[PDB]
């Protein structure tokens, strides 16, 4: 009994400084975890803990003890902040023939369809007199009928939504008639029909809102319209709504690459010619019903589809495939575009790219600029995330950007000068070695006490690299700048010989290159260590060796050394999997720039006259693509919507690439194994005494644990939950995990909708991988739906991609109560297109002899079924062929089974049972694919019917006597 | 015999060698210490005006406890008093290196084996280099070795006060990043 | 005895418009003057010499007006500020007077569309660019935007030629930016010392479900109140419907920037019908806080926080109200526009401003002076009251008593102030006295005022003065100056002004006079006053509504605005949501603001006679010096003595 009031008691107590801590300790944790348990996240003083833990067991005593609203009031009181945005904001001048100094003018406005007070302020600017301002003038619009269509974000192909419509009366001591209909469209099946029209009389009472609801079936993909009319007796009003949803087909879109080759006829070609070979690619799980996409872009220069790119705002995020929202992810708008604008300033490509893009290539770096300003701190450090420990690493990559970016944009000296002093006095020791106090977030860790000293020979090597461009910018600011670098120099070149693994190295290598301290036997591990003088690759890293080649590289540029440099751009150049490029900014950016500088460096100029040829297996016609250096854009690009592998003839002179990327729908099921993660997700009711939203009808908990399957993760590990169709995340929940003293989690974004379903990424600092880290949260459904299909959940890490797994949930139920929105003729309009609906229970023989031949059909099967398979969105029928009446194009012998598929709707519809003997015939559509035992999908024109091992006998076998009498001869 | 020949082609490459890597390396490596020792002071000395100055908000040491404060004021003065002592130590060895190695590249401006290489030590090699070959350009040959170990051991006492001086540098740098941190007297004191 | 005086502006700015009086006592015949002005140092001739015949039939008066063209500075490392020399020569005599000046000249007004901003928001801002007589200029001027940190994010250079004035801006807030206060700062490239500034905040996104609000039944809690402070809280919905569910409120006491919550003020009330009052007790109130004493925890404030939660959702919003200021008295007597000299034997006449607790005017409220129980002063519209009393004869300081007897109030709650003057010296010892009164009415341009002259001093010699010098005083400029004549015998004069645009907000008159002396010295006695106008438009602005009243506008309709304004006037126009404009008090950009900018420039800061014939002028902001002895003391500060 009155809990909040003991809550607010025992908070009184303590200072303003142990308050928090007992504030958040009386809040309930979402998980079930102990107070003990939830002491260890906290990561205050030894002071705070111990406030907690008294909180906390005082708390749950007295809950435990009790067992009204209790809820604390906020202190920190919060205000609307969205408004509507501004408008009439134009200047005129008033010229009209005046009247003893009053001169008349008549305005034009169109007012806003909104209902709010609206206030218009003048001010006067006159020469003879001044400035002079006038009182607001106040418009009130408002209407006396409204109506408001609610629809969710996406619903799945064949699903049943219910969807409505709010109607608001703003009248006062009188009631509203309104006549309601919902108009027809083929696109979905809706109550009302062609034939005739759905409409119903409602009265809506005064000041209260009414609900109408209806219920559609999507049956078309794509973006489909709904509008609904309402017409009010007694008033003439014909206002309606009209609102655009999206059906999105049974699956997961996935993009994938088939082929990424380089041409080169003179050197890698034999006889000036090279002929390249791309096979189809492998589209084996490919959703029924649905169309694949293969894209061929021919690239002139290894780094032009990037340099495009970088200039344009639009393309500009589409360079990664992983989203943007911490600290370094942030600087995707500068380190890019900078380069971009460099290689294109050395290098006299401006006037073919276009000049007037370089002022919007500015633009760009500047609001990049203004954003990454965000997450400077006080003392001239930048963290990882808001109000977090300052990161060395984080911040030598701000200050290189910086540097960098000087020469372009107005980049202020105060924040890079005083970063780089932090840099040498604070964090760098007496011996010369730069420590870290934060987080590591790219894999510098030390690997264990033998290789301690790599993470520092690593650090150091890149703040050494870091603070070398920033030596000439502010020089006399910062005086101890050359000793540190003097004192760092020397500890890496004191201990480059013990090292190990390749990236360390490949950067200590750069670094004493750049300083000029790479030569005698130093020079030796550096060239020696290559395998097959061509990279540098460890085992278990695929994105790590790209970026310690890209140094190698620079390593080599800088040292002078061409004859071994052309080997190692042949194999960065092939080293995009992901999509159509990099994923990981960093190796992204480092191969950009590497390939750039490559390409400014040097000897001698390759000009570019590399003439394609195309000839694909389906078309007849053959492409021929030149590629010359003088065209103003060196990109190239076909488009088909057919799986096969074709063949491409270069010749001439230039080093290009070609890239060929399939797109196609995969069916949903769980991954057979994961790389080094065991993902975990469980969908769970809750409670019907929790007090749910106004507009939400149902609550579920949703739990996601996981764990890393190494030594160590470490990293930062993103999460990534597509949401379902009507659910949504509870915000408090996310709220209270981030900003809550126990901090579960770093970030959750909730705002991005690159994929047709809602998506919820969550940012995680780490993975543990001794035990298992766990989180839960509640949902919400607001619209009411059946026939659900599953939603999905990933968990992959960020620098190295290939470590993921995704794991698939579904709303429990497990009811054969087969609930479905209909009551009597909206599934009549389902099962109408699930297949070839019979005129009768049993039509006579003439009709179904009449039927069975005919030019489309090929095949007449009569086979008796063996299994069945449950499943949620596509059912599947082992089958056994007994009797063969005419054979389709594919060959099958007797006792041979071929699978059938159907959709999930048509499970009450064929009413199939195992053992059972049965005949059908169908249309050449429904084989599917060319895999041995091709599977048969049930399509609309698949004719069935039960064959018996009693007039029903009878008839049945009087029918089948006459079925094989004749070969079909018309 | 060749192999006359080859031993005097390896000496006129290691005298060579020596004259013009050696030589200017091992001068630009003894006039650092100062440069070091008075930055180092210098940077004591900021971060000691820092603490408890005209102004506060000096990341977590505003709110340091007013008794850690005076021990930290403390080792703070005697980490600087120790450390200047070890100044003039260093100047003297700098000139004297620069002098030493003045001489020597005069003395060296006055006056088969690809495959050995390998060997990469021209430390003390010359005078033992000569003891095999011999078993007007002979006579300067002798000082060069003694003036190389006098430059090696004036360019060891300077090796010797940087090495100590880490001892009292270190204390000063650790406590700073120790208390720069959520760190209350106790490890603070108990490490002092 | 001829005599010649010459009387200029204590701060002469540099490319505006400046203009020096010139007079002449006991002369005969055209009296050619010629004035120059050089450098302080060195002589260099900024202005060339300007020569005025102060012929008789003027009665020996003129003026020359001129502008100091802008040049290179020759001791401005040398010296702080840089002084100019003055002369002028009459006769055979020669006047000079040493002059400060100054190069800071105009101002700039910023408009901004909202206060309250969101990530991805834009913000649409103009800049107004105005001269010392508040009209349109051209100069290049400089604009940056700059976040709370210090770090500016935005800078641009324009340039208002070729233009009224109007420079329209707009930015674009990123996504993922800074939280906080955000500056906007602009300034002329001439004088970069200047920088005029203003700010907007941006907050995250929130959308409350339902509208609550909390207010107090009266505005201020009297002290010895025993009802205590009555709260009443609503909460409705925005399509009509109340709300109701159950509220929390708890009350607190703000102080500085610091807030006390009191722990024994926390109270449950059920909200049914969109309606709830709750009560905080004095009992309460007093025990929370240590401090016993009643009168000591005024100027403390009152706030009070709500929260709602209704019965079915579980929707919440939270709303507080902040303010509520603790006083013992409604209204306030203020000292500001009375003068704080008095002369012995003359009558003294003070004005007291009666303002709310909040800062309005007041408007019916008698006051009164204590001890003598005068005519009681009904406040005027302006909310100031004129109360005049007899001096003593007696050299000695003055003290005077006021106090509000507004009825059907309590004799405690009525206010109280003193206030204290010190006589005026006579340089002579001869008690002579100049007083100017002015009626004081809702006087605005369009209206003539009476002003009476008034003069003490013994019947010895009074021949010997028959007219009085006046000057008037409005932004700086000397806007007007001329004679009165007085017949022999005649102790009052009555001097008809009349009230123009040109007078707008306020000016100061100075009236002063000389005479023979009879010890031998040339006497002169000066006095001044301050008269206030009504703030107000030079022109007129009008926004009507073009369209027939019909019916309310519906949305999506089409309809008219019938805008009036001067010949010739560029018109800006912004749309902007009721409730951003009255959540917002501060940037108001209105006409009295524009005013109160202008008239704080202002290089006199006294409100009325000085102590010495020497101090009313430089009080008033005037040099006063001639070929005898009688000299004004130089100024050496730009800013006005500070308090």
């Amino acid at each position: 009994v009155q809990l909040t009031e003991k809550r607010m008691d025992k908070v009184g107590k303590y200072p303003k400084e142990l308050r928090k801590c007992c504030e958040d300790g009386m809040r309930e944790n979402p998980m079930r975890f102990s107070c003990q348990r939830r002491t260890r996240f906290i990561s205050l003083g030894e002071a705070c803990k111990k406030v907690f833990l008294d909180c906390c067991n005082y708390i749950t005593e007295l809950r435990r003890q009790h067992a009204d609203e209790d809820i604390i009031a906020e202190e920190n009181i919060v205000s609307r902040s969205e408004f509507p945005e501004s408008w009439l904001w134009n200047v005129e001048d008033l010229k009209e023939p005046p009247k003893n100094g009053i001169s008349t003018k008549l305005m034009n406005i169109f007012l806003k369809d909104s209902i709010t007070t609206w206030e218009i302020l003048a001010v006067s600017m006159s020469d003879k007199k001044g400035i002079c301002v006038a009182d607001p003038f106040e418009v009130t619009v408002m209407q006396d009928f409204f109506i408001d269509l609610r629809l969710p974000y996406s619903v799945v192909r064949n699903e049943q939504v219910e969807i409505r419509a709010v109607l608001y009366n703003y009248r006062q001591n009188q009631e509203l008639k309104v006549r309601v209909e919902l108009l027809h469209n083929p696109a979905f099946c809706s109550l009302a029909t062609t034939k005739r029209r759905h409409q119903q009389t409602v009265t809506i009472p005064p000041k209260s809102s009414l609900s109408v609801p209806y219920v559609i079936v999507p049956l078309k993909t794509g973006l489909q319209e709904v509008e609904v009319k309402a017409a009010v007796y007694h008033h003439f009003i014909s206002d309606g709504v009209r609102k655009s949803l999206k059906v999105v087909p049974e699956g997961i879109r996935m993009n994938k690459t088939v082929a990424v080759r380089t041409l080169d006829p003179e050197r890698l070609g034999r006889e000036g010619v090279q002929k390249e070979d791309i096979p189809p690619a492998d589209l084996s799980d490919q959703v029924p019903d649905t169309e694949s996409e293969t894209r061929i872009l021919l690239q002139g220069t290894p780094v032009a589809q990037m340099t495009e790119d970088a200039v344009d705002a639009e393309r500009l995020k589409h360079l990664i495939v992983t989203p943007s929202g911490c600290g370094e992810q942030n600087m995707i708008g500068m380190t890019p575009t900078v380069i971009a604008v460099h290689y294109l300033d050395e290098t006299e490509q401006w006037e073919k790219f276009g000049l007037e893009k370089r002022q919007g290539a500015l633009e760009l770096i500047k609001k990049g600029y203004t954003q990454q300003l965000a997450f400077r701190q006080p003392s001239s450090a930048f963290a990882a995330f808001v109000k977090r420990a300052p990161s060395t690493w984080l911040t030598a990559y701000v200050v290189k950007v910086f540097s960098l970016a000087v020469n372009l944009i107005a980049i202020d000296s105060q924040v890079l000068c005083g970063a780089v002093k932090w840099l040498i006095l604070e964090k760098q020791k007496p011996d010369g070695v730069f420590q870290e106090d934060a987080p590591v977030i790219h894999q510098e860790m030390i690997g264990g006490l033998r290789n301690n000293n790599e993470k520092d020979m690593a650090l150091t090597a890149f703040v050494l690299i870091s603070l070398q461009e920033a030596k000439d910018i502010c020089e006399e600011q910062v005086n101890s700048l050359p000793g540190s670098i003097t004192k760092a120099g020397d500890f890496l070149e004191a201990n480059y010989m013990n090292l190990q693994r390749s990236y360390t190295v490949a950067i200590a290598g750069y670094a004493l290159a750049q300083m000029g301290r790479l030569k005698g036997p130093l020079l030796n591990k550096f060239l020696t260590t290559a395998k097959d003088k061509n990279r540098w690759e460890d085992p278990g890293k695929q994105l790590y060796n790209v970026e310690a080649t890209s140094y190698a590289l620079l390593a080599l540029l800088q040292l002078k050394d061409f004859d071994f440099v052309p080997p190692v751009v042949r194999w960065l150049n092939e080293q995009r999997y992901y999509g159509g490029g990099y994923g990981s900014t960093q190796a992204t950016f480092m191969v950009f720039q590497a390939l750039a500088q490559y390409q400014k460096d040097a000897p001698d100029h390759q000009e570019l006259n590399l003439d394609v040829s195309l000839q694909l297996p389906s078309r007849s016609s053959k492409i021929t693509h030149r590629i010359h250096w003088e065209s103003a854009s060196l990109l190239r690009s076909e488009e088909t919507k057919e799986n096969e592998g074709f063949t491409v003839t270069a010749e001439g002179k230039g080093q290009g690439t070609l890239s060929v990327v399939t797109m196609y729908h995969a069916k949903a099921k769980d991954q057979l194994t994961c790389n080094k993660f065991d993902l975990k997700v469980t969908i769970k009711p809750a409670p019907e005494t929790e007090k749910r939203p106004q507009d939400a009808k149902n609550t579920m908990i949703l739990e996601i644990c996981t764990r890393y399957r190494g030594d160590q993760d470490a990293t930062m590990s993103i999460l990534d939950i597509s949401m379902m169709t009507g659910f949504a995340p509870d915000t408090d929940d996310l709220k209270q995990l981030a900003n809550g003293v126990d901090r579960y989690i770093s970030k959750y974004e909730l705002d991005k909708a690159f994929s047709d379903r809602n998506t919820l990424i969550i940012y995680l600092d780490k993975v543990s991988h001794s035990e298992d880290d766990c989180l839960a949260f509640k949902v919400h459904q607001y619209f009411n739906v059946e026939l659900i299909q599953p939603g999905a959940v990933k968990v992959y890490a960020y620098y190295n991609l290939e470590e993921s797994c995704t794991r698939f949930y579904h709303p429990e139920k497990e009811d054969g109560k087969l609930n479905k929105l209909c009551r009597d003729e909206l599934c009549r309009c389902a099962e109408e297109n699930c297949f070839i609906q019979k005129s009768d229970d049993k039509v006579t023989l003439e009709e179904r002899l009449d039927k069975a031949c005919e030019p489309g059909v090929d095949y007449v099967y009569k086979t008796r079924l063996v299994k069945v398979q449950l499943s949620n969105d596509f059912d599947e029928y082992i089958m056994a062929i007994e009797q063969t009446i005419k054979s389709g194009s594919d060959e099958v012998q007797v006792g041979q089974q071929r699978t059938f598929i159907s959709p999930i709707k048509c499970r009450e519809a064929l009413k199939l049972e195992e053992k059972k003997h049965y005949l059908m015939w169908g249309l050449s559509s429904d084989f599917w694919g060319e895999k041995p035992n091709l599977s048969y999908i049930i399509g609309k024109d698949t004719w069935v019917e039960h064959w018996p091992e009693q007039k029903q006998c009878q008839d049945l076998g009087a029918f089948t006597e006459s079925m094989v009498v004749f070969g079909c001869p018309n | 015999t060749k192999e006359g020949a080859a031993a005097l082609c390896k000496m006129k490459h290691l005298a060579d060698k020596v004259a013009k890597e050696r030589s200017q390396e091992l001068k630009d490596r003894t006039q650092n210490f100062a440069g070091y020792i008075e930055f180092e002071l210098y940077r004591i000395d900021y971060w000691l005006e820092k603490l408890n100055g005209p102004k506060g908000r000096k990341d977590g040491y505003a709110k340091l406890s007013d008794s850690d404060i005076e021990k930290v004021k403390e080792i703070f003065n005697k980490a600087k008093d120790g450390i200047t002592k070890q100044l003039p130590e260093a100047k003297k060895a700098g000139e004297e290196a620069g002098k030493l190695h003045t001489e020597v590249k005069k003395a060296a401006e006055n006056a088969t084996s690809y495959e050995e290489n390998y060997d990469w030590s021209a430390n003390a090699l010359q005078v033992a280099l000569n003891s095999w070959e011999d078993v007007e350009w002979q006579t300067p040959y002798k000082e060069t070795v003694e003036k190389l170990r006098e430059l090696e051991d004036a360019y060891q006492r300077g090796k010797k006060a940087h090495d100590a001086m880490l001892g009292y540098a270190n204390t000063a740098y650790a406590v700073n990043t120790k208390v720069e941190q959520e760190k209350p007297l106790t490890e603070v004191i108990a490490a002092a | 005895s001829p005599m010649y005086s010459i009387i200029t502006p204590n701060i002469l700015r540099l490319e505006s418009e400046e203009t020096m009086v010139l007079e002449a006592h006991d002369a005969q015949g055209d009296v050619p003057v010629t004035v120059t002005v050089h450098d302080f140092p060195g002589k260099k001739l900024v202005l060339s010499s300007e020569k005025t015949v102060l012929t008789p039939a003027t009665n020996h008066m003129g003026n020359v007006t001129f502008t100091i063209p802008a040049n290179r500075e020759f001791k401005s490392e040398k010296g702080r500020n840089k002084f100019v020399t003055v002369q002028a020569t009459f006769g055979t005599q020669v006047v000079e007077k040493v002059v400060l000046v100054s190069l800071q000249s105009g101002y700039l007004f910023i408009q901004t569309d909202k206060t309250i901003y969101t990530p991805g928001s834009t913000v649409l801002y103009r800049i107004f660019t105005v001269n010392h007589k508040l009209l349109p200029v051209g100069r290049t001027v400089m604009v940056n935007i700059e976040n709370p940190e210090g770090i500016p994010v935005k800078q641009d250079s324009l340039s208002s030629q070729n233009q009224l004035g109007v420079l329209p801006l707009s930015w674009d807030i990123p996504e993922l930016v800074n939280m906080g206060q955000w500056k906007i700062r602009a300034y002329y490239e001439n004088s970069p010392q200047q920088v005029f500034s203003t700010e907007f905040e941006v907050k995250e996104y929130v959308l409350p479900s339902f509208e609550v609000i909390v207010e107090p039944t009266e505005k201020f809690y009297y002290i010895y109140n025993e009802k205590g402070l009555e709260v009443t809280i609503t909460a409705r919905f925005l399509y009509g419907k109340k709300v109701e569910g159950t509220a929390f409120v708890i009350f607190g006491i703000q102080d500085g920037e610091q807030r006390i919550s009191l722990p024994e003020s926390l109270k449950r009330i059920p909200i049914e019908d969109g309606s709830g009052e709750v009560v905080l007790s004095r009992k309460v109130l007093l025990d929370g806080v240590q401090n016993p004493r009643a009168e000591d925890l005024v100027g403390k404030s009152l706030y009070v926080s709500a929260t709602v939660i209704l019965h079915s959702g579980s929707d919440m919003v939270q709303a507080e109200r902040s303010g509520i200021p603790i006083v013992t008295s409604p209204y306030q007597i203020h000292f500001t526009k009375t003068p704080k000299y008095f002369k012995p034997g003359m009558p003294f006449d003070l004005m007291v401003f009666v303002t709310n607790p909040d800062g309005s005017p007041a408007y019916r409220v008698p006051v009164a002076v204590q001890g003598e129980d005068t005519v009681q002063s009904l406040t005027q519209g302006d909310g100031v009251a004129k109360l005049s009393i007899n001096t003593h004869p007696s050299q000695k300081p003055l003290s005077i008593t006021v106090r509000t007897k507004k009825q059907e109030l309590s004799e405690a709650e009525q206010a109280t102030r003193t206030m204290q003057a010190l006589p005026y010296s006579t340089v002579g010892n001869s008690n002579n006295y100049l007083h100017l009164s002015v009626l004081r009415t809702e006087l605005r341009p369009g209206e003539t005022l009476n002003v009476n002259f008034l003069l003490r001093m013994d019947r010895a010699h009074e021949a010997k003065i028959r007219y009085y010098t006046y000057l008037i005083m409005n932004k700086g400029r000397l806007l007007k100056a001329g004679r009165q004549v007085r017949e022999p015998g005649q102790d009052l004069v009555v001097l008809p002004l009349s009230i123009t645009t040109d007078f707008i907000p306020s000016f100061r008159l100075v009236a002063y006079y000389t005479l023979i002396g009879a010890s031998g010295q040339r006497e002169v006695v000066a006095d001044s006053v301050w008269v206030d106008v009504k703030d107000s438009c030079v022109g007129s602005l009008v926004v009507k509504s073009g369209q027939s009243e019909d019916r309310q506008p519906v949305p999506g309709q089409q309809m008219t605005l019938k805008i009036e304004g001067d010949h010739g006037a560029r018109v800006v126009l912004v749309a902007v949501d009721k409730g951003v404009f009255v959540l917002n008090k501060k940037n108001k950009l209105t006409q009295s603001k524009i005013w109160d900018v202008v008239e704080k420039a202002d290089i006199g800061c006294t409100p009325g006679s000085g102590k010495d014939y020497a101090g009313v002028f430089s009080d008033a902001g005037l040099t006063f010096t001639s070929s005898s002895g009688q000299q004004t003391a130089q100024r050496a500060e730009l800013q006005c003595p500070q308090p």
